[PDB]
């Protein structure tokens, strides 16, 4: 052959160059951004408390409040209302614009 | 800087803060999946390499 | 043949590498963030009085 027994290959041709540029150029904020959003996703849910139950002072005596977290029938007082009451914490709906971005 | 964008390893890596999360996704490493077996696959499509 | 009997089959081929890299290693993350899930899931429903 008389010449140089190497062979270059491109990628994305540059103008009057050798080497080429990789698709990972174009895409180096892309991930980054990217990377941002879904972890704020997770530590939101994460950190988020979950399975806890909270129960105002109160409503409940000493043997119904037993009875009551030990799966049984219980009476409570009627000024406040179990209902609104004995909150169950659980994962807080994710926002639409982060899903949107 | 090209290669450390194609894995996690280099400046690319998030920090590592306590109580939160340190995931990253792969948005470079899923278009590079996309393209090997594209490239690939006309090349192995006969016995004959060169005609 | 007067080489090695072994041969060598990779799954994902590595730039310049004997060993690939199964789908294992892509999946670490969503893995464990889907069981975190899942696990969230039913200890809202099982803990719950019913």
């Amino acid at each position: 052959d008389g010449k140089l027994p190497f062979v270059l290959i491109p990628y994305m041709p540059v103008k009057r160059d050798m080497y080429g540029e990789p698709d990972a150029e174009l895409l180096g904020d892309n991930q980054a951004v990217l990377g941002a959003v879904m972890r704020g996703m997770i530590d939101l849910l994460g950190r988020s408390a979950n399975g806890q139950r909270g129960m105002p002072k109160g409503m409940l005596d000493a043997l119904n409040s037993r009875r009551y977290r030990e799966g049984e029938d219980y009476e409570y007082n009627p000024t406040q209302n179990p209902a609104q009451m004995i909150i169950e914490h659980k994962f807080p709906e994710l926002p639409q614009s982060a899903l949107t971005m | 800087e090209w290669n450390d964008l194609m894995r996690i390893e280099g400046k690319a890596k998030p920090p590592k803060v306590k109580g939160r999360s340190q995931v990253q996704p792969k948005l470079v490493r899923r278009q590079a999946e996309w393209r090997y077996s594209a490239l690939t696959e006309p090349f192995l499509g006969s016995n004959k390499l060169f005609k």
